[PDB]
């Protein structure tokens, strides 16, 4: 859970940086790619637990 | 037990697809910026490969 | 005065080939930024170079 | 002293470009200090230069 | 007189290494550019220093 609370930080100071422009797009993509990757683990975590 | 586990393994398969995919998607870009930078002059073959 | 003209002479070569590395670099980035992959910010400071 | 002209004016066009840009990058710091997303040493370097 | 002869020709011999270590630069890359092992932008880099 902090690890996603982190992450998804992360993707929003990315996002933020494209949209006033100081990065590439590669960036929100892969930003993106991690987001997801942390969801999936999230979940994987949660069916852990049960 | 079986059937729990074996409910929550589909779930757990659906949200890793997702991720995969995503990532798939990105590094496809990260191809495509290859090749521009390639073409245009500013990269290398061994970048692109 | 001849030499004083050659001095000049010399130091025009040189700024002309800044001026001429500079454009350069900014064709190519501009060339790249059509499609967004280069930042904006790479784009203005190729410009004011 | 025309040639004396034309070489102060070409130096406040290079000082002016230096502004020009050192301007946008401040603009997109500031916009971008709303959310705290950029320490505020770097802001403040920005606004300096 | 003698005195600032001598410091022209030291200034000289300085440029004169610089040019060395530049050219020798250059003529490394140009080898490389052959088979597509550097990329354009670093060569155009070299041949404006």
């Amino acid at each position: 859970q902090a690890q996603k609370e982190a992450i998804y930080r992360q993707l929003d100071q990315t996002t933020q940086r494209f949209n006033v422009g100081l990065v590439a797009i590669t960036d929100v993509q892969n930003a993106r790619a991690q987001y997801d990757t942390v969801l999936a683990n999230e979940v994987t975590a949660r069916n852990n637990l049960d | 037990q079986t059937v729990r586990s074996s409910f929550n393994n589909i779930n757990a398969s659906i949200s890793s697809i997702n991720a995969y995919k995503q990532a798939v998607v990105s590094a496809q870009s990260s191809l495509d910026a290859m090749e521009a930078g390639y073409s245009v002059g500013t990269r290398t073959i061994v970048d692109v490969l | 005065y001849q030499a004083t003209y050659d001095s000049a002479k010399g130091d025009l070569a040189k700024a002309q080939a800044a001026a001429n590395i500079a454009q350069l670099t900014v064709n190519r980035y501009q060339k790249l930024l059509g499609t967004q992959y280069i930042s904006k910010q790479e784009y203005d400071q190729a410009l004011a170079d």
